[PDB]
């Protein structure tokens, strides 16, 4: 029971100043960084904000800096996003991912549930060509994600992640730092690759794996996702 | 004036510069290597040393002026900055000394009430407040031209203060009257408490009272003659009836008093750092 | 009757002795003078550091001090990963699980409390508290994620079972406090060092003493297996390390210097088994050639007693902790 | 109480030992065979030193 | 020159350091009192006036004490005794009626007082069970009558003459049997003196 529930959806007029809340529950909310990943209806994910544990390391993407502000209510375990001057291009679902950073940790492991928002009317590029791959439950799918700048930092880590959003659910972590397998994930999934070349490998595929696969980099802010590679049949 | 007396003054200034520089650098090295500072004593004790290091830089200019046959081979900007640095150094030293005094009073006359009043953060906050207040008070002279181009000599006026303001006089009077009373009291009360009967070690009591007497004697000598003179001179200088011999004796007295106030810069690190047994072990380690 | 038993034990031990190790090893080239330089200084604690242990990945280590804290350091960058408050401020031991999931911490409360580092909750929580010792807990080592060996001041060492919390076995052969514990590389045997001036060779599988090693003259304070698994080294309060032999049931050679009077607080080895580090109360550690018995260097960097000492699993660095709150990563 | 000491000591008697010469030879052979893999013994270049920095 | 994750790790480490500093400053202004005894000495009365180690807390006049009581820890003292170096004081206890021999009590006092790790810590000796001593003396190489007034003084002298370091070490002594809410005043006074001695140093005065 580590639920993470949100509220604050609805229909908003242009130029509005709506505000969303995310009530933590059953974990040490005061020592987890918090983001606000979104997802446009028929589109892919897009990182939106980040407030560190022990607030005071706030970041924003572009198209939000100056119109969005994020705040953390530490004692009541609640997270806020305060928006202003809402344009019709801001409509999307909004998630409430958590993350904790220390040597050996697994960021982005638990995602929220969602909040349908319908407003009335030198980055890094990650490419996931060959979307909508058809396959049989037999075996051997291989999803390929390619980057522009090499993600192999000098210390040794390769900050690349994979997420999977099954039909009608919220994304969950599978592979962090390109080779480590997130907890609760069956050992079928394996990730490997070198600089600017990565390939998630699925063996002994079964029915539950059908969905969309997203690759994300964490070398530098702003974090940027891929286009998605839906898996069929 | 005469060359020989000027050479005496230059010799004293050079010796004072050497001692001040070496002592305060060693003091700050000791403080950095003892960055623990779990008590608000070291905060004041380091800010005082920083003020003394700022003091060190001023002295060579006076050395050059004295040695160069009473001539000023520097610019108007430097002449205007030197006075500000010197008047910030002296009063910052005075107020950090009196904060040392107040803390020592709170730590030995009220040992148990002060346990929640001696946090190492109030020390930094109050010390920065004093820094900023002194800076504001000494902003005025920072834009005051100091030019006396008699003939090749532009005499740096705000080096051996000579001119009169009388509002600078009331300002210095009110600025010195408080630290003097506070430092006299806080230590007389500590003497009374330490003498009227405790089960503390006897040798430690004797050493503490001896050191308090020495410290208060130094504070009372290296700072009171300057203010007393400055006041009596200015209330006596620009009055009709002053003779030339009066003028020369007043000048000599001003020289000696300002020289005395400079002395503290050298005397201070010894007393407040080396004599203390708090880190004599580290000092012997560097030996 | 036992008198002639020990007499014939001595007779057999002497009859198995034919050549001193020094006679055999004289002809090897000396290791030469040893360069060691403090590469990092881990500075977080506020009181005396009493124990430490290296993680099995050679990068993480845990230290225990008397301000009631365990700290998990990232030794490559000197970062802090975790800071675990304790219920009992009086700690005297520490251990890191080979898997990396749990740490342990005993002391004067008599209880070996096992901690959980990887939880869904986001924090570190006390997985279990092991009770059943009647005297201060001196050493504790992990065999795997579900077994652990403790060593207490009530003269006994005991093998636990973390899930149930009970004691699977109890080792009862000493006649004084036990202050040191060492685990064989294959984790089927182990040795302990008691204040009887003796050490014993236990047997985890069936719990019964196999060989009793003696020859010291005071309280043995530390012990460590040779990497081969066929010898170990002990440090005592008479300023003397020793190197014993399992297959011969005997002492091999002694490391004593006339300028050393203080006592040893910890010993360890190097990955190949040529050096023998040893902390002292002289405030400084020494490096002993393990065959010539001659010194090979000194590690003088501490301003108080050296209380713990460990060498990484890849044999690439050494860590020492002292009663001034300062862990130093030599190299 | 002394009985248990008796069985322990007689079991100590029941063991067999090897010569000290062979044991020392084995120790030194192991040490010299593994010598090359001791960064503390033979210092390594600053390229493969994680701790420099 | 650091990745984003490394910077977040550094921030976490700095928060850990800040919390450790705050806790240290909190715990460096609390008085710690080891509490030895002799068995039947009567430590129970002192502990109720306010398997391993036992700890107690009380607050008197805006001061927070902690009385560790090793007590029933039956093991060698020389091995764990150095863990208590730096305690503010040592509340020794002994019962007058036990003259269980007082020779064991005096030997323990001799070992504790005349010890490294404790060569500078004041010993707040207590003398409880005064009344029963008085009734027993009424009926039951000492010069003087069997009277309370002088026998108590003689016992105080016998206990105080075991301190070879007669200077720089203070051993307060106090009699009490009715627990007349005074035994906290005595401890408060001795702690005040130790605090002032620790404040003379650290202020460089010393």
């Amino acid at each position: 029971d580590v639920q993470l529930v949100e509220s604050g959806g609805g229909l908003v007029q242009p130029g509005g100043s709506r505000k969303l809340s995310c009530s933590a529950s059953g974990f040490a909310f005061s020592s987890f960084g918090m983001h606000w990943v979104r997802q446009a209806p028929e589109k892919g994910l897009e990182w939106v904000a980040y407030i560190s544990s022990g607030s005071g390391t706030i970041y924003y993407a572009d198209t939000v800096k100056g119109r969005f502000t994020i705040s953390r209510d530490d004692p009541k375990n609640t997270l806020f996003l305060q928006m202003t001057s809402l344009r019709s291009e801001d409509t999307a679902m909004y998630y409430c991912v958590r993350s904790i950073y220390y040597y050996g940790s697994s960021p982005f492991d638990f995602w929220g549930q969602g909040t349908t928002l319908t407003v009335s009317s030198s980055d890094i590029v990650m490419t996931q060509a060959t979307s909508s791959v058809p396959v049989t439950p037999g075996e051997s799918v291989s999803i390929s994600c390619r980057s522009s700048k090499s993600l192999l930092h000098s210390n040794g880590n390769t900050y690349l992640y994979w997420f999977l959003q099954r039909p009608g659910q919220s994304p969950q972590l599978l592979i962090y730092r390109m080779s480590n397998l997130a907890s609760g994930v069956p050992d079928r999934f394996s990730g490997s690759g070198s600089g600017t070349a990565f390939t998630l490998t699925i063996s002994r595929l079964e029915a539950e794996d059908v969905g969309v696969y997203y690759c994300m980099q964490h070398l530098e802010y702003p974090l940027t996702f891929g286009a998605g590679t839906k898996l069929e049949l | 004036e005469t060359p020989l007396e000027n050479m005496l003054f230059a010799s004293f200034y050079l010796l004072d510069f050497i001692l001040a520089l070496v002592g305060n650098t060693l003091a700050l090295w000791l403080f950095i290597r003892d960055h623990k500072s779990g008590t608000p004593a070291n905060v004041f004790l380091m800010h005082l040393a920083v003020a003394d290091l700022s003091c060190v830089l001023v002295l060579p200019t006076r050395l050059v002026y004295h040695f160069s046959g009473n001539h000023w081979p520097f610019g108007e900007i430097a002449c205007r900055l030197t006075g500000f640095l010197f008047y910030l150094n002296m009063y910052a030293s005075i107020y950090f000394l009196t904060c040392i005094s107040a803390d020592r009073f709170l730590a030995i006359v009220h040992p148990v009430k002060s346990l929640k009043l001696r946090r190492p953060l109030y020390a930094h906050l109050a010390c920065a407040f004093l820094w900023v207040v002194v800076a504001v008070a000494m902003a005025p002279l920072l834009v005051s031209p100091q030019t006396v181009q008699t003939n090749h000599t532009v005499v740096c006026l705000q080096l051996y203060r000579e001119k009169a303001s009388h509002h600078a006089l009331v300002s210095l009077a009110v600025a010195f009257t408080f630290p003097f009373i506070t430092t006299v009291t806080c230590y007389l009360l500590i003497i009374r408490s330490l003498r009227q009967g405790l089960r503390v070690e006897k040798r430690l009591k004797t050493k503490a009272v001896r050191m308090i007497a020495i410290v208060l004697a130094i504070f009372l000598v290296c700072f009171v003659p300057y203010h007393v003179n400055r006041s009596v001179y200015v209330l006596h200088y620009r009055s009709h009836g002053a003779s030339c011999a009066t003028q020369r004796i007043l000048a000599l007295a001003n020289r000696i008093t300002s020289c005395l106030t400079s002395l503290n810069g050298a005397l201070d690190p010894i007393m407040y750092f080396f004599v203390a047994e708090k880190f004599r072990h580290a000092l012997c380690n560097l030996l | 009757e036992a008198e002639q038993l020990k007499n014939q034990i001595r007779d057999a031990r002497k009859a198995c002795a034919d050549a001193t190790l020094s006679q055999i090893t004289n002809n090897i080239d000396p290791v030469g003078r040893i360069q060691m330089r403090t590469r990092r200084t881990l500075r977080g604690h506020l009181a005396k550091i009493y124990a430490m242990h290296w993680g099995t990945d050679s990068r993480l280590l845990v230290s225990a001090s008397q301000d009631g804290k365990l700290i998990i350091w990232d030794s490559y960058t000197t970062n802090k990963v975790h800071a675990i408050p304790l219920r009992s401020s009086w700690v005297m031991t520490c251990a890191y699980a080979p898997s990396g999931n749990y740490v342990a911490c005993g002391g004067l409360d008599n209880i070996c409390s096992i901690y959980n580092l990887k939880t869904r909750e986001g924090n570190v929580r006390v997985s279990r508290e092991l009770a059943g010792h009647t005297g201060y807990l001196s050493c504790c080592r992990f065999l795997d994620d579900n077994q652990i060996v403790t060593s207490s001041g009530d003269t006994t060492c005991a093998l636990w079972d973390i899930e149930t919390g009970q004691q699977t076995t109890t080792f009862t052969g000493h006649t004084g406090d036990v202050m040191s514990l060492s685990l064989a590389p294959d984790t089927r045997l182990f040795v302990s060092g008691a204040c009887d001036a003796s050490a014993k060779l236990w047997d985890v599988r069936e719990g019964m003493c196999r060989q009793t090693f003696t020859g010291h003259e005071s309280d043995i304070n530390a012990i460590c297996f040779f990497p081969n698994g066929n010898a170990f080294a002990t440090g005592s309060d008479d300023a003397t390390c020793r190197l014993f032999d399992l297959r011969a049931d005997q002492e091999l050679m002694t490391y004593s210097h006339d300028n050393i009077i203080c006592g040893i607080t910890s010993v360890s080895f190097s990955k190949s088994g040529r050096l023998l580090l040893a902390g002292y109360d002289d405030f400084n550690c020494n490096v002993w050639d393990a065959l010539k018995a001659d010194r090979a260097g000194v590690l003088a960097g501490h301003d108080n007693r050296v209380s713990c000492l460990g060498v990484t699993d890849d044999g690439m660095a050494v860590a020492t902790g002292s009663w001034d709150s300062f862990l130093k990563i030599w190299n | 109480q002394a009985r248990k000491l008796v069985e322990q000591l007689k079991m100590e008697a029941n063991i067999d030992r090897i010569k000290v010469s062979k044991a020392a030879a084995d120790l030194m052979a192991y040490c010299e065979a593994h010598a090359k893999e001791d960064p503390l013994l033979t210092p390594v270049p600053a390229s493969e030193n994680p701790f420099r920095e | 020159t650091l990745s984003a994750e490394d910077k977040a790790a550094v921030e976490r480490s700095k928060m850990i350091d800040r919390n450790l500093r705050e806790d240290g400053e909190k715990a460096a202004r609390e008085v710690k009192l080891l509490l030895l005894g002799a068995g039947e000495s009567g430590k129970s009365t002192i502990v109720k006036q306010m398997t391993g180690i036992v700890e107690t807390h009380f607050t008197f006049k805006d001061l927070h004490f902690k009385m560790f009581d090793v007590g029933a820890q039956r093991s060698e003292r020389k091995k764990w005794i150095h863990c208590f170096e730096g305690v503010t004081a040592i509340i020794f206890c002994v019962a007058l009626s036990d003259y269980n021999r007082m020779h064991e009590s005096m030997k323990l006092f001799d070992s504790i007082c005349n010890n490294k790790w404790f060569t500078d810590t004041s010993i707040i000796l207590f003398l409880n069970k005064k009344d029963l001593f008085e009734e027993k003396i009424k009926k039951s190489e000492y010069a003087g009558s069997n009277t309370y007034e002088e026998a108590a003084a003689y016992i105080q002298c016998q206990f105080e003459d075991l301190n070879k370091r007669k200077d720089t070490k203070e051993i307060y002594t106090h009699f009490t049997c009715s627990t007349d809410t005074k035994n906290v005043q005595f401890v408060f006074d001795a702690v005040t003196d130790v605090i002032i001695k620790n404040n003379l140093k650290d202020c460089g005065l010393f």
